[PDB]
C-alpha cells in the first residue's frame, strides 16, 4: 500500500511480484528463465525495459515482470 | 587545504518543507556541522507570534466561551497555529470582532500597520448564531520558543491569558550523518538536514541565516589570530 | 494402540510430547508432531497371509 | 544488508571482477586481470565494488538448527576484516558479538540468485517457522529504549494541569512540533503526560467512531492525552494503524509486529522493525541504564528473616538431637523452612527495590533475565544441589553482592559444574534426535491442493463449569489456530456459523465461542487421504508465511527441525530422554499398567511388589 | 536403500538389500542430493521446474 | 617479603598467612629428581623418615 | 606455569572422551584443596582435566597431600601437617576465616567445618581438630588472580580463570591498579623473568647481557633473550630493570619478562572504561574503543613467524638455492641476497619471494603452442623449474632473522638434505574490529567500532573514556565483581584519605593503617576470600581525592556525569565511570579471515581441501543441506553438491562461463558418487544403474 | 528580544593552559557551540611530528644497539613523545649523536633553523660505556594522526624506519555552560571553554585555527545568499 521506497534488491516490492505468480517457486523459476533469454541474448529477445546503467539480468527480468510486460505458462 | 571541497544541494519535499545534503566532507565533521545547524536554525532567527490573548467574554473559570462550541483551550490552540510578520520589535495590539452564525478565520483580524498575516485561511472558531466574538492578542517579535510568561503580578488586571510563543520561523529541523566514499576511501560524511519553516520564509533564507549566523560566532574566535593555519577551503 | 485404537494412540503421544515441551515454555504448533506421529503410524503386521 | 570485508569480497569475486578488468581494457588478457588482483593494485577496488552489487550473498553460522540458520544479504563492502551483522537477525541465527564465526556463500546461477533473492532473503522471513512469533524484533538494548520512551511518570516537568478559575489549561501543545521545542529547552519532559494536537496519525478505533462519523482523514487534528515520548513512537508505525498510547513492553511489542504482519504487506514490517531498531538503540543509550555496586540495594528485613529462620533450624536440630525426627526427616524440614525464607526474602527485595532501579528497569521491561537472577544477586542464593542431586540443607544466605565465603562457594561449584556438564551433552543429544526425526519424516511433501476428505480430528476450544460462561483453553494457539474446519460448526439451534474449509484465526474462535461452541472438527495430516504425500487443506496454512502452504513444500524437513532447535534447552523423567522414549515408540522406564476392561479392582500388598487383580462387570475372565 | 544405508547400519541394510535384490527408485528427497539430481520439493518439482516464458505480444510490438 | 625486589602493593588481607607458598613447579623438578635419582632428594627422603631410599 | 600444573584424566590407562559420564566429571568434597573446582576446560573436557591447588602435594605413592594446621583444646597451633583425603576424612576442619584471639583461642563460641562426607556444619570449637592453612587453598594459580572472586559465579570465574591464559604479550606491559598477591610470585616462578643468583652490585647492563659482580669474587653474566619466537608465535623479549651501580641481592628480579612488570605479571592494560549502552555498538557482548589505544599502541603487539625450505637430492639431479628463476621479472628479485634469500630488513608482501630454489624438470614436451610462442622469443626450454619459497597468503611484515645449514659445514640434517634455511618475519598489530578482548571475569567481546577521541564521552574535566561496555551484561551474567574492580580501580588510580579527625570512620574500623591514605597511581592487592570489603570500598569511593582542579569527578556512589562527544549535550543521568583491566586474547580476525574462490582438490573425492592453511573450502554439512530442502532451494543445493564441489568437469566449465560472460552450464553426476559405486562394486555386489 | 552580540574573553590559567567565555549566548546554545569547537579543536589543528628515524647500526626496529640500555623499539616509543615545531612545508632532517657513558635526552638533537624542541629534558636512553648512538629524524607537517608509511610504497632503501606520525597539538579541551542575566531574564547562558596546548603552540593560536575552520566551513552554508 503505503511504504518509504524500497532500496537494493527489495526493488521491487516482493508483495507485488507475487501477486503476479502461482507462489514462491514459480516466480523464482519465472525469474531465472527470463533472466537466462536476456544473458543469451546479451551474448547472442532483449530486455523490455530500458536496463539501468550496468543493471544486471535478475533486476531487469524482475523488474519486467513487476511491470507486467511478460506472460508464463506451468508445464506438468 | 582540505582533500575534496564540499558541496551543497537542495530538494524540495513539499511547499515549506525541504532537504539539504552537504557532501562530502572529511570524517568526524558530519556532526559538527549538524548540530550547531540546526540549533542555530530553530533557535537564532527572529520573528513574532502571539504571547497573550484577552477574550472578552471570560474573566474567570476559563473552561468556555459563551455563544461558540470552541472550548478556550482549542482557541488558544488555534491563535498559536497563526503565522505574523511585524516590523516594530515592541508589543502591540490586534483586535478580532465577530458577529452571527458563521465561521471566524485569521483574515478576520484587522491588522495595523506593519504587523502582517500570512495565514489568512487558518480557521480560528465556530462563533454559532446569535454570538459575538471579541477578542485581542499581544503581538511582539522574539527568538526561538519561550513559554507562557506568567502574569501573576497583574493582580490589578486578572482575565488576560499568556500563551506560549513560537518566534522561530523554523517548526522542525532534523539532521543525519552517513557514510560515503570518494576515490578508494569510504571515511567520508555526508550530512542530510530535513527542514520545514512557516509560510512567511522558504528554508533556503532560513538555512542561509543560520549559515551567517555561525560565521559571525566562529569570526569572533578566528579574530584573535588572523594570521593562523586554519584549513582552507578554496574557490 | 492394542487396546483403545489409533486415533487415540497419536492424541496420547502428541499430548505428551507438548506437555514436556511446554514445561520449559516451547511453543511448537501440534501440526508437526502430529506430521511426526503420522509418520510413526504407517505399517500393519500380518497375522495370517 | 550485510558488511563484508573487501579482501574476503575480492577473493569470492575473482572471476567475475577479472572479466570486468579486462573488458574495461585495464588488462589485456585473463592472466594479466589475475595478475592484477592478486597484487591488488588500485583498479580493482573500483571494479570490485561494481561487481557485488545486487549480487546476494548467504550467510551461515554453525550448527544450523533449523531453515533461517542460513539466510541471503545483499552485500557492501567494508574496511577491516570482520563480518558486519544486522542486530535484528541474531535471534535468527543464535549470534552473538563474543567471538562468533560466520561462513559466506557465494551463488553462482540464475536460479541460485533467484532462490537467495526471493526465498532466502533475511527480509523476508521475519516470523518463525516453527510457532509463527516474529523473530527479527527488537530486543535486549532496543526494547529498554522503547520502553523507557513509552512509560508514563507522574509528576513530571511540564505536566498538565487541569484548568482552574485563574489561568486554563497548562500542558496543551498546539503539535508535536512544539512540544519538541519544548523538551529541548528543559520545559517538558519526554515522558510527561501532555495534551497534544495531531492531525497526521490515525486516532484509535473507538476515538475515531466517536469523533469523525465518515472516517478520519490525513490532515484532520485531534486532541490526544498521552506524552511526547508516546507520540514520537506512533510515528515509527505504518500511517494507517490507529494510536496505540501504551506503554511498550516486549509482549506489547510482539502484539502490534504480530498485527503488522496480518494486515500488512511484509515490505513494510520490514521497514518498521528496522525504524523501530534505531528508536530504540538511541533512546536507549539515553534511558540512564547503569550498573553500579549502589543501584544493587539490599532487603532491609533480609536480617530478620534470616535471624528467625535460623532460630526454628536450630530448633528442628534440637529435636533432632532427641531423636524424635530422622535424618531424612531433619533434611526435608530444612528445605522447607529455607524454601519460605528464600521466598520471603524475594518477596521483601521485589517489595523494596523502587520503580525506576536499572536492575529492575532491564528484568520488568522484558529485554533480559529474569527477578530470580535479581534474588541471587542482591537477596540471597538460596540452597543449592550436592554431587547426588539432593538439596543440601545448608543454604548459602550470603548474596554475591556480599560475597560467599570461602565454603559456600566450594558448594556451589558442585551445581555450577553439573549443569555446565549437563549442557556440553544436550546438544550432542538434540543433535541426534533431529537427524532421526528429519530422516524419518523426509517424505512428508505436499503433493497436491486438497485430498477431498470429509474425516479430521476433533479440538476442544473451551470448557463451561459452574461459572456458567465457557471459558477458554489454554492451549488453542497450537492446536486450533492454523488450522481448516472438516465440518461446518452448528450451534444448539442449528445456525451455521462458520462453513466448511474455513481458516480458524482469532476472530473465529471468539465466534465459535460466543454461539456456544466448544469442540471443532478440523482436517489434519493424521487423517489425510493423499496418495501421495499430504494436501495443502489438511497441512493447514504455513506459520511462516501467514498464508495457505504452497504446493512442493517438504513440510516433513520443517516439522523435524522445529521439534529439534528447542531441544538444547530441556533439562536431562521429563525432558529430552522422556522426548526420545515417546519418539522411539519404547516400554517407559516406569511403565503404568492400563486397564484392560472395566470392573471392579483389588490388590495384595507383597514382598517388595504390589499385585493389582480387575475383575470385570461384563463377563468373568 | 541407498537412504537407509546413509542412516544407520550400513553394512545389515547392504547385506539384506543384495540378498533381496530390491532396486531404488531415486525420489526420496535424500538419494537425489546423492545422485547431484535436483531434489523434487520446492523450485525441483516438474511444475515450477518446466514453466515456459516468453513475452507478451503487446510488450514485443514496443520493444 | 620474599623477593627483595618487592614492589610497593597495599594489601587488603587482614588474615597473617602462616605458611609460606611452596614452588610452584615441585610437581615436575621433585618427580623427575626421584626418577633420575639426585643427592638432594636422597637427602630430602633420608630426612622425611625413610632409609636406603631407592 | 599452568599447563605444568594440570592434571588430565585422559591418556593410556585413563577415560576416554567418548566414555566418560556425568559422574566423572562433577565436583567431589576430596577435591578440595587438591583440584581446583573452577580452572577446567569449558568444552567437552569439561570435568576431565583441572589444575593443582596452590598449596598441594602429591604423596610419593602418588596421591595428593594438603596442609592444614594443628589445632588442639580449641587453640590453634604453628605445627602443620600434610593430610591425604582418606587422612582428613577421619578429622573435624575448619575454615580459615574464623575469628581468633592473639593467643590463638577461637574467640566465637561455635565455627564452621567439613565433616567426613564434606558436610558443612556448626560445630562446638572443642570438637575441631584442624584448621585451613589460608582462605585461598581451594583455588589454583590463575582462579587465585581473579579479585573479587567471591563475588562471581563458578562459570563466570571458570571462563575468566581460562581466558587469562591466552593473553598475548603486548609491546609496553603495566602491572594492575587491582590485583591480587599472586602476581608476583607466579612471575617468579614461571621462570621468565631473570633473578639474580648471588648478592652483589650489577656491574655492566646493556640491552642483551647484564653482569653482575656478586659479594665475594665471583662475577656472572645473564644473557637475555630478544626478539625470540615462541611456540605460537608470540614475542618474547626479556628487558633490564636494574641499572649500573646498583646492590641486588639473590632471588631479585634483574630482568622482566613478556608480561611482566618490575617483577610481577602483567597481562593487559589498565585503562577508563563507562558502563553505558551507546548507540547500538556494544550491543550483544560487543565493545566501542577509542582510536588514542591505537595511536599510543597501548593494545600493540608484535608476531613473529618462521619459514622452512630445504635443498635435497632427487632422482633427477639436485636442487640448488639460487639467485636466478626463469620467467620472474627482474624487480621481483631485487630484495634477494647473492645466495638467492631474501635480505635481513626487507618488506615482504604476499606472495614475495623469501628463497629462491629450483628443481630439474627431465622430460619436457612441450605443448605446439607453447613451441610456437618460444620459438617467436627465442627463449630457451629451460632445465630447471621454480621451486621458491613464497610467503604464504595474507601475510606480511619485516624480516629480522635467517639461519642457513649446509652439509659442507658439518651442518648434520636429515639424509638427502643439502641445505635448510629459516626465515623470521615480524609484524607489529595493532587493535582493530574483530579482535577479541576480555576481563579476569569472563566478560569477553569482540570489537566492533573505534571511535576518534572526539566521539567518545568525556569526564567534565575534559577526560575521554578509553573503552565502552554495555550495561545489559553483568546483571543477567551474575559477574558483579567487575562493577567492585572498577570501582577499588578508580579508587586507586585518583589517591584517596580518610579523615581522621573525629576519630577513625566507623566503616574503615578493621582497615590496617597503611590503607587510611594513599597518593595517586597507588596499586593496591584484594586478595580472594581476603580483601577489600563492602563497605570499606564504600567508604574509599567516598573519600577520594579531587583532580588537579581541587573537584571530584566521580561521586560517592562511583558514578560521573558524562558528555555527549558527538551532540555535545550532557547525558542526562550520571553513568557508572572508573578503571578496569582489559587484556587482549589470541584471536585475532587478522590470521582466521580466508576466502577461497579455486584451490587444491583431494585425490580421491576430487573435493576441495579444508583448512586456512591451504586454500579451505568451507564444509557444507548435511544440517545445512536440511535448511535448502526446508527453504526449497533446489537449485541452489544442487551447484552447492556437484558444481563447486566435485563435478570435475562442471568445475572447469563454469570457471570458462565466469570468465568469458555466459550461462552457467548444467550439472552432472559427482565424482563421490561414482567412487562409491565402484567401492561397493568391491566386496562383491552388483550395483549398476538403469534407464 | 534583545540586541547584544556575544563577546569573548580570555584568561590564562598557565603557560600552556588557558579558558575563553563566550558570553551573552541564547539558552540552549552553549553546549553545542562548545561540542564543535572542542571536535575541531581536536581532530583540525596542524602541527609537526617525526615521520621516520634511521640508526646508523640497524636495519629494522626489532633488534638493539651494543652498549644502549633500551632496545630500538623502546626507543622509537620514547622518542614518540617529543614534541617538535617546524615551519616549512617539506620534510626536514635532525640529527642527534652520543657517544661513551651518559643518557641521551631530548635536548641532545641538532636542529636546523626553523626546528624547534619545546622539551629538551625528555629521556629517550642511556648508553654505559661502549654505547655509540646515531640516530637521524624527519621532521614534517601535517594534522590529525597518519599511520607509519611502507617502505615499498615510498621507494625507501633499507634502513629507514618509518614511525607513526602524531601532529596534534591539543591536549585536552573542556568546556562548561553558566547561567548570565540580561534585561529579557536569566535565560542566556555563557560559555566557559577551556583549552590545555602541548607548549608547541599557544592556546589562543589554536582557538583561532578551529574558528577558521569552522567559518570557512559555514561559508558553504552561508552562500545561498
Ligand atoms: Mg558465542
Ligand atoms: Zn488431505
Amino acid at each position: 500500500s503505503a511504504y518509504d521506497t524500497p532500496l537494493g534488491i527489495t526493488n521491487p516490492p516482493i508483495d507485488e511480484l507475487l501477486s503476479r505468480a502461482s507462489s514462491k517457486y514459480a516466480l523464482v523459476i519465472y525469474a531465472a528463465k527470463r533472466a537466462r533469454q536476456i544473458n543469451d541474448y546479451y551474448n547472442q529477445v532483449g530486455p523490455l525495459v530500458e536496463p539501468g546503467l550496468q543493471e544486471k539480468p535478475l533486476s531487469i527480468a524482475l523488474r519486467e515482470i513487476h511491470g507486467d510486460l511478460l506472460e508464463h505458462t506451468e508445464g506438468e | 587545504l582540505i582533500s575534496q571541497r564540499p558541496t551543497l544541494s537542495e530538494e524540495t519535499v513539499a511547499e515549506n518543507r525541504s532537504r539539504f545534503v552537504i557532501e562530502p566532507l572529511e570524517p568526524g565533521f558530519g556532526y559538527t556541522l549538524g548540530n550547531s545547524l540546526r540549533r542555530t536554525l530553530l533557535s537564532s532567527i527572529p520573528g513574532a507570534a502571539v504571547t497573550s490573548i484577552r477574550i472578552d467574554g471570560v474573566l474567570h473559570e476559563f473552561t468556555t466561551v459563551p455563544g461558540v462550541k470552541e472550548d478556550v483551550t482549542d482557541i488558544i490552540l488555534n491563535l498559536k497555529g497563526l503565522v505574523v510578520s511585524s516590523d516594530d520589535d515592541e508589543p502591540v495590539t490586534m483586535y478580532l470582532r465577530k458577529q452571527g452564525p458563521g465561521v471566524v478565520t485569521a483574515g478576520d483580524i484587522v491588522p495595523p500597520a506593519g504587523v502582517t498575516v500570512h495565514n489568512p485561511d487558518m480557521h480560528i472558531a465556530t462563533l454559532n448564531d446569535k454570538g459575538k466574538l471579541e477578542v485581542e492578542l499581544v503581538v511582539e517579535r522574539g527568538r526561538g520558543y519561550v513559554p507562557a510568561v506568567q502574569n501573576k503580578a497583574s493582580g490589578a488586571e486578572i482575565g488576560r491569558i499568556p500563551v506560549d510563543s513560537i518566534y522561530s520561523p523554523v517548526l522542525k529541523v532534523t539532521y543525519k550523518v552517513e557514510a560515503t566514499r570518494v576515490e578508494q576511501r569510504t571515511d567520508f560524511d555526508k550530512l542530510i538536514i530535513d527542514v520545514e519553516t512557516k509560510n512567511s520564509i522558504s528554508p533556503r533564507d532560513a538555512l542561509a541565516s543560520a549559515g551567517g549566523t555561525l560565521v559571525e560566532l566562529f569570526g569572533l574566535a578566528r579574530e584573535l589570530n588572523a594570521d593562523s593555519e586554519h584549513i582552507e577551503i578554496g574557490p | 494402540l492394542r487396546v483403545q485404537g489409533p486415533r487415540e494412540v497419536q492424541i496420547h503421544l502428541v499430548k505428551e510430547v507438548q506437555e514436556v515441551y511446554r514445561a520449559q515454555g516451547v511453543s511448537i504448533h501440534d501440526k508437526h508432531i502430529e506430521v511426526i506421529v503420522r509418520q510413526m503410524l504407517r505399517r500393519v503386521t500380518i497375522i495370517d497371509s | 544488508q550485510c558488511g563484508l570485508p573487501k579482501l574476503m569480497a575480492l577473493e569470492l569475486f575473482k572471476p567475475f571482477v577479472m572479466k570486468r578488468l579486462v573488458d574495461l581494457n585495464h588488462a589485456q588478457n585473463i592472466k594479466s586481470a589475475k595478475r592484477m588482483v592478486e597484487r591488488q593494485r588500485p583498479q580493482v577496488w573500483d571494479v570490485l565494488e561494481e561487481v557485488i552489487a545486487e549480487h546476494p550473498v548467504l550467510l551461515n553460522r554453525a550448527p544450523t538448527l533449523h531453515r533461517l540458520g542460513i539466510q541471503a544479504f545483499e552485500p557492501q563492502l567494508v574496511e577491516g576484516k570482520a563480518i558486519q551483522l544486522h542486530p535484528l537477525v541474531c535471534e535468527a541465527f543464535n549470534a552473538d558479538f563474543d567471538g562468533d564465526q560466520m561462513a559466506v556463500h557465494l551463488p553462482l546461477s540464475a536460479e541460485a540468485q533467484a532462490e537467495a533473492r526471493i526465498l532466502m532473503l533475511s527480509s523476508n522471513n521475519i516470523l518463525s517457522p516453527a510457532s509463527g512469533k516474529p523473530l527479527a524484533m527488537p530486543r535486549l538494548d532496543m526494547v529498554t529504549g522503547l520502553y523507557y520512551l513509552t512509560t508514563l511518570v507522574e509528576g513530571a516537568t511540564g505536566e498538565y494541569q487541569a484548568a482552574t478559575k485563574d489561568a486554563p489549561e497548562q500542558g496543551v501543545y498546539s503539535s508535536p512540533a512544539e512540544a519538541i521545542m519544548a523538551m529541548d529547552r528543559g520545559a517538558l519532559s519526554v515522558r510527561a503526560k501532555i495534551k497534544v494536537r495531531l492531525t497526521e496519525l490515525r486516532p484509535p478505533t473507538d476515538l475515531e467512531a466517536q469523533l469523525f462519523e465518515n472516517g478520519w482523514k490525513p490532515g484532520d487534528a485531534w486532541t490526544a492525552e498521552t506524552t511526547l515520548g508516546r507520540v514520537m513512537f506512533n510515528e515509527l508505525l505504518p500511517k494507517s494503524y490507529p494510536f496505540v498510547n501504551e506503554q511498550m513492553h516486549k509482549k506489547v511489542q510482539a502484539r502490534i509486529i504480530n498485527d503488522l504482519a496480518e494486515r500488512f504487506p511484509m515490505i513494510v514490517v520490514a521497514q518498521t522493525v528496522d525504524k523501530l531498531k534505531d528508536a530504540g538503540f538511541y533512546w536507549a543509550t539515553r534511558s540512564g541504564v547503569t550498573v553500579s555496586m549502589a543501584d544493587v540495594l539490599v532487603p532491609p528485613q533480609k536480617q530478620e528473616i534470616l535471624e528467625r529462620h535460623e532460630a526454628e533450624a536450630d530448633a528442628i536440630e534440637r529435636k533432632y538431637q532427641r531423636g524424635a525426627l530422622n535424618h531424612t526427616e531433619r533434611n526435608e524440614s530444612l528445605v522447607k523452612i529455607w524454601q519460605d525464607a528464600t521466598e520471603e526474602v524475594g518477596k521483601a527485595l521485589e517489595e523494596f527495590y523502587p520503580a525506576d532501579n536499572p536492575i529492575i528497569t532491564i528484568v520488568k521491561s522484558g529485554a533480559t533475565g529474569n527477578l530470580t537472577q535479581t534474588r541471587t544477586l542482591a537477596g540471597m542464593k538460596g540452597l543449592v544441589t550436592n554431587p547426588k542431586g539432593e538439596f543440601i540443607p545448608r543454604p548459602i544466605k550470603s548474596s554475591f553482592r556480599e560475597g560467599l565465603t570461602v565454603l559456600e562457594y566450594f558448594i556451589n561449584t558442585h551445581g555450577a559444574r553439573k549443569g555446565l556438564a549437563d549442557t556440553a551433552l544436550r546438544t550432542a543429544d538434540s543433535g541426534y534426535l533431529t537427524r532421526r526425526l528429519v530422516d524419518v519424516s523426509q517424505d512428508v511433501i505436499v503433493r497436491e491442493h486438497d485430498c477431498e476428505t470429509e474425516r479430521g480430528i476433533n479440538v476442544t476450544l473451551a470448557e463451561r463449569g459452574p461459572d456458567g460462561t465457557l471459558i477458554r483453553d489454554a492451549h488453542v494457539e497450537t492446536s486450533a489456530f492454523a488450522r481448516t474446519l472438516a465440518t461446518d460448526a452448528v450451534d444448539a439451534n442449528g445456525n451455521v456459523i462458520i462453513e466448511r474449509g474455513h481458516d480458524l484465526g482469532d476472530p473465529a474462535i471468539d465466534a465459535l465461542l460466543a454461539a456456544g461452541i466448544t469442540t471443532v472438527k478440523v482436517r489434519s495430516v493424521l487423517t489425510c487421504t493423499s496418495a501421495t504425500g499430504v494436501c495443502a487443506m489438511c497441512y493447514g496454512r504455513s506459520m511462516a508465511t501467514g498464508k495457505l502452504v504452497d504446493i512442493g513444500e517438504a513440510v516433513g524437513i520443517v516439522a523435524a527441525q522445529s521439534i529439534g532447535e528447542p531441544g538444547t534447552q530441556l533439562t536431562m523423567v521429563g525432558g529430552l530422554p522422556r522426548v526420545q522414549e515417546l519418539f522411539e515408540a519404547r516400554v517407559p522406564r516406569n511403565k503404568a499398567p492400563i486397564a484392560d476392561v472395566a470392573g471392579r479392582v483389588r490388590l495384595e500388598e507383597s514382598d517388595k511388589f504390589f499385585k493389582i487383580t480387575i475383575v470385570p462387570d461384563d463377563g468373568g475372565e | 536403500w541407498l537412504s537407509a544405508a546413509s542412516f544407520q547400519e550400513t553394512t545389515r541394510v547392504l547385506t539384506d538389500a543384495a540378498i533381496n535384490c530390491r532396486s531404488d527408485k531415486l525420489n526420496g528427497l535424500k538419494e537425489n542430493v546423492i545422485i547431484g539430481k535436483l531434489i523434487p520439493a520446492g523450485t525441483g518439482i516438474s511444475r515450477y521446474r518446466n514453466i515456459q516464458v516468453q513475452p507478451t505480444e503487446e510488450a514485443r510490438a514496443a520493444a | 617479603n620474599s623477593v627483595p625486589g618487592a614492589p610497593n602493593r597495599v594489601s587488603f588481607a587482614k588474615l597473617r598467612e602462616p605458611l609460606e607458598v611452596p614452588g610452584l613447579l615441585d610437581v615436575q623438578t621433585d618427580s623427575f629428581e626421584w626418577l633420575v635419582g639426585s643427592d638432594r632428594w636422597r637427602q630430602a627422603a633420608i630426612d622425611r623418615g625413610e632409609e636406603n631410599p631407592v | 606455569l599452568t599447563h605444568k600444573r594440570r592434571l588430565s584424566a585422559l591418556g593410556p590407562g585413563g577415560l576416554s572422551r567418548e566414555r566418560a559420564g556425568l559422574e566423572v566429571r562433577d565436583v567431589h568434597p576430596s577435591h578440595y584443596g587438591r583440584m581446583c573446582p573452577i580452572e577446567t576446560p569449558e568444552g567437552p573436557n569439561i570435568g576431565l582435566i583441572g589444575s593443582l591447588s596452590v598449596y598441594a602435594r602429591v604423596n610419593p605413592f602418588g596421591f595428593i597431600e594438603t596442609p592444614y594446621r594443628k589445632v588442639e583444646n580449641g587453640v590453634v597451633t604453628d605445627q602443620i601437617d600434610y593430610l591425604t583425603a582418606d587422612e582428613e576424612d577421619r578429622h573435624v576442619v575448619a575454615q580459615a576465616n574464623s575469628p581468633t584471639d592473639e593467643n590463638g583461642r577461637f574467640t566465637e563460641d561455635r565455627v564452621m567445618v567439613r565433616k567426613k562426607g564434606g558436610e558443612v556444619e556448626f560445630v562446638s570449637a572443642d570438637q575441631v581438630d584442624y584448621m585451613d592453612v589460608s582462605p585461598r587453598q581451594m583455588v589454583s594459580v590463575a582462579t587465585a588472580m581473579i579479585p573479587f572472586l567471591e563475588h562471581d559465579d563458578a562459570n563466570r570465574a571458570l571462563m575468566g580463570a581460562n581466558m587469562q591464559r591466552q593473553a598475548v604479550p603486548l609491546v609496553r606491559s603495566e602491572a594492575p591498579l587491582v590485583g591480587t598477591g599472586m602476581e608476583l610470585r607466579a612471575a617468579i616462578d614461571a621462570g621468565d623473568v631473570v633473578v639474580a643468583d648471588k648478592t652483589g652490585v650489577i656491574e655492566e647492563v646493556s640491552a642483551d647481557y647484564i653482569t653482575v659482580m656478586a659479594d665475594d669474587g665471583t662475577r656472572q653474566s645473564y644473557r637475555l633473550r630478544k626478539f625470540a619466537r615462541s611456540n605460537h608465535g608470540t614475542c618474547a623479549n626479556q628487558r633490564p630493570i636494574v641499572d649500573a651501580g646498583q646492590r641486588v641481592e639473590a632471588g631479585q628480579v634483574i630482568a622482566d619478562g613478556p608480561c611482566t612488570q618490575n617483577g610481577e605479571m602483567a597481562l593487559g592494560k589498565n585503562l577508563l572504561v563507562a558502563i553505558m549502552p551507546w548507540e547500538g555498538h556494544n550491543y550483544e557482548d560487543a565493545i566501542i574503543l577509542s582510536n588514542r589505544l591505537v595511536e599510543e599502541d597501548v593494545l600493540t603487539s608484535i608476531h613473529i613467524e618462521e619459514h622452512e625450505i630445504d635443498a635435497r637430492d632427487t632422482k633427477l639431479g639436485a636442487e640448488e638455492i639460487t639467485r636466478d628463476i626463469p620467467n620472474v621479472s627482474d624487480e621481483v628479485l631485487a630484495d634477494l641476497d647473492e645466495r638467492g634469500i631474501v635480505r635481513i630488513g626487507a618488506e615482504v608482501r604476499d606472495g614475495d619471494i623469501l628463497v629462491g630454489k629450483v628443481t630439474p624438470k627431465g622430460e619436457t614436451e612441450l605443448t605446439p603452442e607453447e613451441r610456437l610462442l618460444r620459438a617467436i622469443f627465442g627463449e630457451k626450454a629451460r632445465e630447471v623449474r621454480d621451486t621458491s619459497l613464497k610467503v604464504p597468503h595474507g601475510e606480511s611484515g619485516k624480516v629480522i632473522g635467517i639461519r642457513v645449514f649446509s652439509r659442507e659445514d658439518d651442518d648434520e640434517l636429515p639424509a638427502g638434505v643439502n641445505e635448510l634455511v629459516r626465515v623470521y618475519v615480524a609484524q607489529k598489530r595493532k587493535i582493530s574490529d574483530g579482535d577479541k578482548l576480555a576481563g579476569r571475569h569472563g566478560n569477553k567481546g569482540v570489537i566492533g567500532k573505534i571511535l576518534p577521541v572526539e566521539d567518545m564521552p568525556f569526564l567534565p574535566d575534559g577526560t575521554p573514556v578509553d573503552i565502552i561496555l554495555n550495561t545489559h551484561g553483568v546483571p543477567r551474567r551474575m559477574n558483579i565483581g567487575q562493577i567492585l574492580e572498577t570501582h577499588l580501580g578508580w579508587v586507586a588510580k585518583a589517591g584517596w584519605n580518610i579523615d581522621v579527625a573525629a576519630g577513625v570512620p566507623d566503616w574503615a574500623s578493621k582497615l590496617p593503617e597503611e590503607l587510611y591514605s594513599a597518593p595517586a597511581d597507588s596499586t593496591v592487592a584484594t586478595p580472594v576470600f581476603d580483601g577489600a570489603q563492602e563497605g570499606e570500598l564504600a567508604g574509599l569511593l567516598g573519600s577520594t581525592l579531587p583532580n588537579r582542579d581541587g573537584e571530584v569527578m566521580v561521586d560517592a556512589d562511583g558514578k560521573s556525569t558524562l558528555f555527549d562527544g558527538r551532540s555535545g549535550e550532557p547525558f542526562p543521568y550520571p553513568v557508572t565511570v572508573g578503571y578496569m583491566y582489559i587484556l587482549k586474547l589470541h584471536h585475532l580476525v587478522d590470521d582466521k579471515i580466508h576466502a577461497r574462490s579455486t584451490g587444491p582438490y583431494s585425490m580421491i573425492t576430487q573435493q576441495p581441501l579444508g583448512g586456512k592453511a591451504q586454500f579451505g573450502g568451507q564444509r557444507f554439512g548435511e544440517m545445512e543441506c536440511w535448511a535448502m530442502q526446508a527453504y526449497g532451494a533446489a537449485y541452489t543445493l544442487q551447484e552447492l553438491l556437484t558444481i563447486k564441489s566435485d563435478d570435475t568437469v562442471g568445475r572447469v566449465k563454469v570457471y570458462e562461463a565466469i570468465v568469458k560472460g555466459e550461462n552457467i552450464p548444467e550439472p552432472g553426476i559427482p565424482e563421490s558418487f561414482k567412487v562409491l559405486l565402484k567401492e561397493l562394486q568391491s566386496l562383491c555386489l552388483n550395483v549398476e544403474v538403469l534407464s
